[PDB]
């Protein structure tokens, strides 16, 4: 009957129909203002000298942008790692130029993220569930930690960190690919086992139940209405499924205990990306992609070249011409 | 009723046998300690320096003073035999009571001794296990504080004439520097504890901590939990697990921002440059080969507008310029006789540079913390032909790894004791589903 | 070679469990 | 290199610090040998 | 194509005399300057001042000529610059400056041509990728 | 008290030039048998001014106001040389060297952004006839040169520059490429600036001297892309002098 | 225009969130 | 009207020979005995108005004379570009390998 | 307009090296009758051989 213990109960009620909980309480505000500034720089801000040469780089939809090749900006090389809040501004159009909008959104946005994984726990335990769906969402999360605040960590400077802008994006992936050969890193072939993988058994395991679905309903009508919410019997044969899917290979390449599939399904693309995200995570160090750039010479010692010397062919291309007018000493040493 | 592969999860509830797993456990890590630094020491070259050499423990016992001279010269070996023979004898020890508890000794300890006997719910035992780590870990803390000022000293790569072991003689103890770092931002150019800079401060404050570790065990021998802290944690073996998980996880976080940007107890000396180290070294090498030839580097505009050489950062401070201009915070023994109030002095530059402050310029810029997995030093693009990755990536790289899975499985046992702790870890009850007694949401 | 110490060695762990399968011991 | 008088131990000292991990092969040696329990 | 003689036979000084190498000392060679030198000389070139090159054009124009095995062999000693101007010891690895540079204190008079050999040779192997940097990659 | 770099490092006191105490109204003699060198001139801006176009017949726009959003990188310092005395008693400084320029960028209203390389390249500045003392009335006129922006190998963003890069507009390979020559074809200006330095406190004892400068220089044109503007810069300078 | 357009269809998209969660069909049990 | 004045200059003499004036201190390494000594004095004492005038420099050895007169044939002198004298780019003009 | 045909100082042809179709920009590369390289339109004008001022084309 107290007013804490009031609040305290609608904080944490199962009733809201969006969930608040303490989690909640950090995570709604930190999203509302990453969300905020972000719809804002998108749309407005001016350009951005996100390599601090001078050289401002325009990323909104005013300044000529569209919706592909727009981005918030990172910000400035000269700020490197340093916190950059508009209070440490002489002004906003200073803070505009410089890039601080990226710096308030992206840890707004990690905040508001990382309290999402937290409210994920939080609703399991007031709905009496198992606990581990925040487990699946720590790979996602790993993998946003990894390209906005470890890479930069590493690096030295939030302007290596990665725009938030769909060709912003492919920049940032052109660059790590010239600089730490992610293709040839194995916790990024991992990453790509898990993501092709879980591709596959998504589809596997949606054409393998929708295969076995029960009739329920005539041609006339959907399927769909074969299952009704809550009902207490399954929908589809799991042995026929099972009975179809061990003869397309052999009985025992085939799950019939479904629990045993379905954490299959959750285990692979999560440890799949929990190594990609690793991976960003590690070539953030500059421990690189494996190097066989000239291991091939014959019995003379003439270079024999393999697809790896091409792929460096490739990896030198993209790297002599990045960031074209920010570089004055012959390594690009970070 | 745990599988095979959750199978110590069986130990939960058996004192004897969970103690065995620990002691046995802790045995493959001084194992390893002793193993790998005779390892090490095996295949150690005294002609090369240790980040040449693929070594991570060496350099840990040099930065304690062993084995070392002026400038991080190795001159005596045998310090680094005996820490590795030491460990390796002692596990010998650690696995044998190990393996004892675990196999032929009581299954639990309770009906044996009720010291050493102990129940998970029972949270003043608890807190007395607790107190008597942290006196452990106190006493551990001013260890170093005795090497440091009564046995040999520190090696000090800021002492004067290249860096030499020296002794500790007025540990900072001024809790306004003590606990200012602990207050310290951890953004570019504070740093937060990864600041530290001088052995006076770093001694300081293991005598802090040795106090105040011994202060909190003899606390919580004497105590019991307040009120407080009853109604706001599990109570349980697997909660008391994922506690020190989560633990565990923020220091290996730490160690990893430690070993990439301090070099003052991680010695470039014997760790190789840091990052930010090796490209103001870049620099540096460049501004030297460039002034020999007659450039004035003070006066050089580069392509952007910006200065070639030197350049301002955003505070004002005379710096390096080019990409560089990021790691502005950088601070080395190396460098600083070049520093004035405004940042680099172009006087000095102009006339006070030494040949060996050229030759460790040189040197680690060309040691940067760039190679491949295969130890191919030097960026992606780079021939075959250096062998070599940093000290600094393989120790940062590794326990960022394992700090993240920590991190994971802080929250795997955590979730876990939540459930567990209120009963429904192993599923819903299909009669009892709270969402079905609960009003729908619309 | 140092195969030949890395085998006595290698071969100790699964000698162990031999000796108590064949002895019927607590495993 | 290791003091002259143990020199003779160099292929042993190359072969230790791998023992750890034998430890946790050995651990699956052992379920195999009681089925998995 | 293999390690011929003909390709294994470099000058011996300015006079015109030459030597031929075994592929013993030709691989000597190469594991010595990658012990010694890879870490500034990969490839032929210089890291830390890429105008002076280890090509045998650039070589033969030194002062004190370096495009044979007496040249390199008095360069690892007593290294000046490329107009022979000055002693560069104090920042360049020699066994003059060993005690600056540990790495030269164990080489031996052998070990310096095996050195100066795999220089001279691999420019006839390799062409322009010796010295040409990443073009040539 | 001289303060340490620790103590100066994030306060932004590393872009302010020394001040001189308020009583220092001495005056500095000069010994015209004796030579004299700037150990170092200081300046540092505290107004970005810059000149509006008005479009119009004969109005003549003034120089409006400016933010600055480049930050505390903007001063010049460790600026040498020698001080002469020529035949008429007047001083003449030539600039020898220093960190002579910073790159600075202000924003007019309306949001365009005016970049400009301030500086005093190759100055020489002179004071009236028959000096013989340094005073609080002191004036130093002089003129600088003020070189393109950015330098020769700078490439723009479709990858064309002067002493490198492209030489037509390769996204457009059948346009007509008259209407592009002054965006493919770079130049390198260079232009002269104006330099006012007036004399307001003088240390008799140390030779150090303070006071106040007021610049006119053009803005940068982007290698011939578009025209400059014009830009006045006043701040305050300190230079201290030395015998030769 | 073509500034319009896009914020136009990026804010029709946020209208049909509000609408697609609070204004669901609700599922119903059974 | 609008020209690239480094292209230029490379159709004059500084497209073959060595500018005392203009060419970057690297392009001495090409002829033996005048790098880094010589060309460091050289591009100092820019520009000369003929070739004949680098044997004036003050300071020069007899001996430092001699690498001239065999060098001048390699010599030649245009007029001095701003393009190319700026930045300090005699010293280093960003080209490396 | 015509065929152009290009000749360097020395009077010998030169060979534009013509466009391949996967390439949406292409260098300026003139070539003689047997293949060498004798002109360009060089993107580093610093360390230019082959400039068209060079080689009079
Ligand atoms: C309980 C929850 C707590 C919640 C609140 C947390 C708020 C802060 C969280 C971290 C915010 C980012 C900080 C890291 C930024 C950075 O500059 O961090 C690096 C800093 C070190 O700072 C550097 O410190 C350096 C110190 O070196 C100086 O001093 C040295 C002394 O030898 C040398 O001389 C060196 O040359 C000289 O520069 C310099 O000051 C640099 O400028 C400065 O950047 O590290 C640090 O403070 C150490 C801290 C490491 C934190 C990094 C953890 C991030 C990993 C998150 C895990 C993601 C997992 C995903 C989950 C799913
Ligand atoms: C201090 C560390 C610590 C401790 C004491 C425990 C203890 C426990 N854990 Mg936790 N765990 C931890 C860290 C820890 N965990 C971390 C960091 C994670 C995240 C990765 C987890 C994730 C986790 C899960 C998902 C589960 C547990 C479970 C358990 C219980 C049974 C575990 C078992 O039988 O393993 C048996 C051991 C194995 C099956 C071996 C695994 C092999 C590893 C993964 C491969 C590593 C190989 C290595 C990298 C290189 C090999 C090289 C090659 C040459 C051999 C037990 C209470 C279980 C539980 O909830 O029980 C209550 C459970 O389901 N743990
Ligand atoms: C550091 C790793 C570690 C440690 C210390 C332990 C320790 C333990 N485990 Mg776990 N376990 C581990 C890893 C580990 N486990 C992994 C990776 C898995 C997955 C395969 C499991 C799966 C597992 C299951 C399924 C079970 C255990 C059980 C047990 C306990 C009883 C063991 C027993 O009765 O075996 C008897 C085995 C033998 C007699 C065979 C010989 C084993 C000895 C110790 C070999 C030592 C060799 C060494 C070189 C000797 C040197 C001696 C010298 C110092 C003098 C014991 C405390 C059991 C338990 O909880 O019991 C209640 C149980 O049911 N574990
Ligand atoms: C945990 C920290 C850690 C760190 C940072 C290092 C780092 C290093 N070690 Mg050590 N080592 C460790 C643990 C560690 N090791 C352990 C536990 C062992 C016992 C097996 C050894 C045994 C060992 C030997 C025998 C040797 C090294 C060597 C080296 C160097 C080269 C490593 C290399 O090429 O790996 C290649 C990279 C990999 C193998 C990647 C593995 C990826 C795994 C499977 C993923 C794991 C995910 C989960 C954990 C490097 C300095 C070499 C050296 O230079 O000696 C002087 C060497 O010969 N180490
Ligand atoms: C922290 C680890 C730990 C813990 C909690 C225990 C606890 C226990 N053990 Mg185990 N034990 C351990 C480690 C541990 N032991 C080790 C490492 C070995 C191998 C030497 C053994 C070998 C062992 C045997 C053979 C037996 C026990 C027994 C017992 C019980 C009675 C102990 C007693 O009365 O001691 C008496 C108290 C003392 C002797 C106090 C003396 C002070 C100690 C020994 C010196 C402190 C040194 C310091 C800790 C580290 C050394 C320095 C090093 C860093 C260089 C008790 C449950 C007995 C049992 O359960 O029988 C049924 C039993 O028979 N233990
Ligand atoms: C291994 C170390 C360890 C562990 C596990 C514990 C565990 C415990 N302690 Mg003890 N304690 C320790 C060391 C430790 N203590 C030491 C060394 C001292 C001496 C100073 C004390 C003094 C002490 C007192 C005086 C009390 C406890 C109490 C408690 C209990 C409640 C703790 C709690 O609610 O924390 C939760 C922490 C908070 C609610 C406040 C968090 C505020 C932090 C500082 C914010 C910082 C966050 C940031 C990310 C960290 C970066 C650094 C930061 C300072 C900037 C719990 C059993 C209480 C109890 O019941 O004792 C009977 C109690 O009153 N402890
Ligand atoms: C993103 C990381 C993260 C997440 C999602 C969780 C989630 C969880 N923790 Mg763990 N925790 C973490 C990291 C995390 N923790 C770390 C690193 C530690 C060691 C320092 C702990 C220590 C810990 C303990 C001691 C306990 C938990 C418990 C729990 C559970 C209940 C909620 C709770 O008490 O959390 C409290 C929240 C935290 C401890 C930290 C969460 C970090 C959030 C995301 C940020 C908070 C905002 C921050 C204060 C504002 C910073 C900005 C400003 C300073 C500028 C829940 C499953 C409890 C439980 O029931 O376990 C059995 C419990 O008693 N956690
Ligand atoms: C960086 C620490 C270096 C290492 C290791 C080695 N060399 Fe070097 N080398 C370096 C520099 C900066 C220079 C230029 C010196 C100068 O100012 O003139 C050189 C030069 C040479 C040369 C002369 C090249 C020429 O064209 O005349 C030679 C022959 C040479 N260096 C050989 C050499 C050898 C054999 C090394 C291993 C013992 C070695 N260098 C290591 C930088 C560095
Ligand atoms: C329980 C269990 C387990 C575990 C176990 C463990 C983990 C153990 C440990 C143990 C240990 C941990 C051991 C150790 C040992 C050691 C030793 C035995 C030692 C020895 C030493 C020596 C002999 C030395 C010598 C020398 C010298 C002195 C000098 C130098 C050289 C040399 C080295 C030679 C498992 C899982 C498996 C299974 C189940 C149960
Ligand atoms: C040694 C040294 C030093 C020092 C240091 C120190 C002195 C430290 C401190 C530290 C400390 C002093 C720490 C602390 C920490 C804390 C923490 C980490 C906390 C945590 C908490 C938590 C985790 C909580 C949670 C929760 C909540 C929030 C709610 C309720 C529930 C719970 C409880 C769960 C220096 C640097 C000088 C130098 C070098 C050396
Ligand atoms: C230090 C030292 C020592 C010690 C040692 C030791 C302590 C040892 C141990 C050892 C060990 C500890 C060993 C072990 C081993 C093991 C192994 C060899 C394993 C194997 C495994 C396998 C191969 C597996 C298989 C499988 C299974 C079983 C199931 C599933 C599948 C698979 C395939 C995975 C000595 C005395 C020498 C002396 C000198 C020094
Ligand atoms: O890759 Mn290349 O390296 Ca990491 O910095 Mn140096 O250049 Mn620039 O700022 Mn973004 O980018
Ligand atoms: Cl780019
Ligand atoms: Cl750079
Ligand atoms: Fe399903």
């Amino acid at each position: 009957a107290n007013l804490w213990e009031r609040f305290c109960n609608w904080v944490t009620s199962t009733d809201n129909r969006l969930y608040v909980g303490w989690f909640g309480v950090i995570m709604i505000p930190t999203l509302l203002a990453a969300t905020i500034c972000f719809v804002i720089a998108f749309i407005a801000a001016p350009p951005v000298d996100i390599d601090g040469i001078r050289e401002p780089v325009s990323g909104s939809l005013l300044y000529g942008n569209n919706i592909i090749t727009g981005a918030v900006v990172p910000s400035s090389n000269a700020i490197g790692l340093h916190f950059y809040p508009i209070w440490e501004a002489a002004s906003l159009d200073e803070w505009l130029y410089n890039g601080g909008p990226y710096q308030l959104i992206i840890f707004h946005f990690l905040l508001g993220a990382s309290c999402y994984m937290g409210r994920q726990w939080e609703l399991s335990y007031r709905l009496g569930m198992r606990p581990w769906i925040c487990v699946a969402y720590s790979a996602p999360l790993a993998s946003a930690f990894a390209v906005f605040l470890i890479y930069p960590i590493g690096q030295g400077s939030f302007s290596d960190g990665m725009p938030l802008g769909i060709s912003g994006t492919f920049n940032f992936m052109i660059v790590f690919q010239a600089e730490h050969n992610i293709l040839m890193h194995p916790f990024h072939q991992l990453g790509v086992a898990g993501v092709f993988g879980g591709a596959l058994f998504c589809a596997m395991h949606g054409s393998l139940v929708t295969s076995s679905l029960i009739r329920e309903t005539t041609e006339t009508e959907s399927a769909n209405y074969g299952y009704k919410f809550g009902q207490e019997e399954e929908t589809y044969n799991i042995v026929a499924a099972h009975g179809y899917f061990g003869r397309l290979i052999f009985q025992y390449a085939s799950f019939n205990n479904s629990r045993s599939l379905h954490f299959f399904l959750a285990a692979w693309p999560v440890v799949g990306v929990w190594f990609t995200a690793l991976g960003i995570s590690t070539m953030a160090f500059n421990l690189n992609g494996f190097n066989f750039n000239h291991s091939v010479i014959d019995a003379k010692g003439n270079v024999i070249n393999t697809w790896a010397d091409i792929i460096n062919r490739a990896n030198l291309g993209m790297e002599v011409m990045h960031e074209r007018n920010a570089h004055n000493f012959p390594l690009d040493l970070a | 009723g745990f599988a095979w592969w959750a199978g110590n999860a069986r130990l939960i509830n058996l004192s004897g046998k969970l103690l065995g797993a620990h002691v046995a456990h802790a045995g493959l890590i001084v194992f390893w300690a002793g193993a790998m630094t005779l390892f090490e020491l095996a295949h150690f070259i005294p002609e090369k320096p240790m980040y040449e050499q693929g070594l991570i423990l060496i350099p840990h016992i040099a930065t304690l003073g062993w084995g070392v001279g002026p400038g991080g010269e190795v001159v005596d070996t045998f310090p680094f035999f005996v820490v590795g023979v030491v460990h390796l004898i002692s596990s010998a020890v650690l696995g044998f009571g190990g393996v004892y508890h675990a196999i032929r000794g009581p299954e639990t300890l309770e009906e044996y001794s009720s010291f050493f006997g102990y129940d998970w719910k029972d949270k003043n035992k608890m807190t007395t296990i607790l107190g008597f780590h942290l006196i452990v870990l106190g006493i551990g803390a001013l260890l170093l504080v005795a090497k440091a000022m009564f046995f040999g000293g520190l090696y000090d790569t800021w002492a004067p004439g290249g860096g030499d072991v020296r002794v500790i003689t007025n540990p900072t103890l001024d809790p306004r520097v003590i606990f200012g770092y602990l207050l310290k931002s951890p953004f570019g150019g504070e740093g937060w504890i990864v600041s530290v800079n001088n052995l006076e401060d770093v001694v300081g404050g293991h005598i802090w901590i040795g106090l105040i570790c011994i202060a909190g065990g003899i606390w919580h021998i004497l105590t019991t939990p307040f009120g407080w802290a009853r109604r706001a944690f599990i109570w349980s073996g697997e909660a008391y697990l994922s506690y020190s998980l989560g633990a565990l996880s923020m220091m290996g976080f730490i160690a990893t921002c430690f070993v990439w940007f301090n070099n003052t107890v991680y010695p470039s000396e014997f760790y190789g440059p840091t990052g930010p180290e090796a490209s103001q070294a870049q620099a540096m090498t460049f501004l030297i080969r460039d002034q020999k030839l007659g450039a004035n580097v003070g006066s050089a505009q580069g392509p952007t507008g910006l200065g070639k050489y030197l350049m301002r950062s955003p505070t004002g401070e005379i710096i390096f310029g080019g990409e560089t201009m990021r790691f502005w915070d950088f601070r080395g023994p190396w460098l600083e006789p070049l520093r004035g109030p405004n940042g680099l002095d172009l006087n000095k530059i102009k006339n006070d540079i030494q040949p060996w402050q050229e030759r460790r310029a040189a040197e680690y810029m060309t040691h940067a913390p760039l190679g491949s997995l295969n130890s191919v030093g030097g960026v992606a693009t780079e021939i075959n032909s250096v062998n070599f990755v940093s000290p600094r990536s393989w120790l940062a790289t590794s326990h960022f790894v394992l700090a993240f899975f920590f991190l994971v499985g802080h929250l795997w046992h955590a979730g876990r004791a939540r459930a567990a702790a209120a009963g429904f870890e192993k599923g819903i009850d299909r009669e009892s589903e709270p969402v079905l007694s609960m009003p729908s949401l619309d | 070679a140092q195969l030949t110490m890395i085998a006595m060695i290698g071969i100790a762990g699964p000698m162990i469990i031999f000796l108590l399968a064949v002895r019927r011991g607590n495993l | 290199k290791l003091p002259e008088a143990y020199a003779i131990f160099d292929p042993l000292v190359d072969v230790l610090p791998v023992i750890p991990v034998l430890f946790l092969a050995l651990a699956f040696v052992w379920q195999a040998a009681v089925g998995f329990r | 194509a293999e390690l011929t003689p003909e390709v294994l036979t470099v000058p011996l000084n300015s006079e015109g005399k030459t030597i031929t190498l075994t592929e013993k000392q030709y691989l000597e060679g190469k594991r010595l300057f990658q012990y010694a030198c890879a870490s500034c000389h990969v490839g032929g070139i210089t890291k830390t001042n890429p105008s002076l090159d280890l090509r045998t054009e650039t070589l033969a124009l030194a002062t004190p000529p370096r495009d044979n095995i007496e040249g390199l062999v008095d360069y690892m000693k007593n290294p000046t610059t490329y107009d022979g101007e000055q002693e560069i010891a104090e920042v360049h690895p020699s066994l003059r400056s060993a005690d600056i540079f540990p790495k030269m204190r164990n080489l031996t008079e052998k070990d310096l041509v095996a050195i100066a050999g795999h220089i001279l040779v691999e420019p006839k192997i390799l062409g322009d990728k010796w010295g040409g940097g990443k073009v040539y990659y | 008290q001289t303060l340490t770099y620790d103590d100066i490092v994030g306060t932004g006191l590393a872009n302010k030039c020394p001040t001189l105490d308020d009583t220092a109204r001495g005056a500095y003699p000069i010994d015209s048998s004796q030579t004299y060198r700037i150990a170092r001139l200081c300046l540092q801006p505290t107004t970005f001014l810059v000149k509006e176009e008005p479009k119009n017949k004969r109005q003549e726009a003034e120089f409006v106001p400016t933010k600055l959003v480049t930050r505390e990188t903007t001063s010049l310092d460790q600026i040498q040389g020698e001080l002469k005395v020529n035949s008429d008693g007047s001083l003449t400084f030539v600039e020898e060297d220093g960190i002579d320029f910073q790159p600075v960028t202000v924003q007019m209203a309306g949001g365009e952004r005016i970049p400009l390389l301030f500086t005093v390249k190759n100055l020489v500045a002179s004071t009236q006839p028959n000096v013989t003392s340094i005073t609080t009335s002191t004036d130093f006129k002089g003129e600088f040169n003020v070189p393109s922006y950015r330098t020769a190998n700078f490439l723009d963003p479709k990858g064309r520059g002067l002493a490198s890069g492209y030489d037509s507009a390769i996204a457009l390979p059948q346009a007509k490429e008259e209407e592009l020559a002054r965006a493919n074809v770079k130049r390198f200006s260079l232009t002269k600036g104006q330099i006012s330095l007036n004399v307001a406190k003088v240390d008799g004892r140390t030779g150090e001297i303070a006071g106040t400068f007021e610049s006119e220089q053009l803005s940068d044109d982007d290698m011939g892309a578009h025209e400059p503007h014009e830009v006045k810069i006043q701040g305050v300078f300190y230079a201290s002098i030395e015998p030769a | 225009m073509e500034t319009i357009t896009y914020v136009f269809i990026f804010a029709c998209i946020i209208a049909l969130f509000f609408f697609a969660i609070f204004f669901r069909e609700p599922p119903r049990i059974t | 009207e609008l020209v690239n004045v480094v292209d230029e200059k490379l159709g004059t003499a500084y497209g073959e020979k060595i500018d005392l004036n203009n060419t970057n201190i690297a392009a001495f390494i090409q002829y033996r005995g005048l790098y880094p000594t010589l060309a460091k004095l050289i591009v100092k004492n820019a520009p000369y108005e003929s070739v004949e005038d680098v044997l004036n420099i003050p300071g020069l050895t007899e001996r430092q004379k001699q690498i001239l007169r065999e060098n001048l044939e390699h010599f030649t002198v245009t007029e001095v570009e701003t393009a190319l004298v700026e930045g300090g780019d005699r010293y280093n003009n960003g080209l490396y390998k | 307009k015509g065929h152009a045909v290009f000749r360097n100082k020395e009077g010998e042809e030169l060979f534009v090296r013509r466009m391949p179709a996967f390439f949406e920009s292409f260098p300026v590369i003139l070539t003689d009758k047997n293949g060498v390289v004798k002109a360009d339109i060089p993107f580093r004008r610093a360390e230019s051989k082959y400039s068209f001022e060079q080689q009079g084309v």
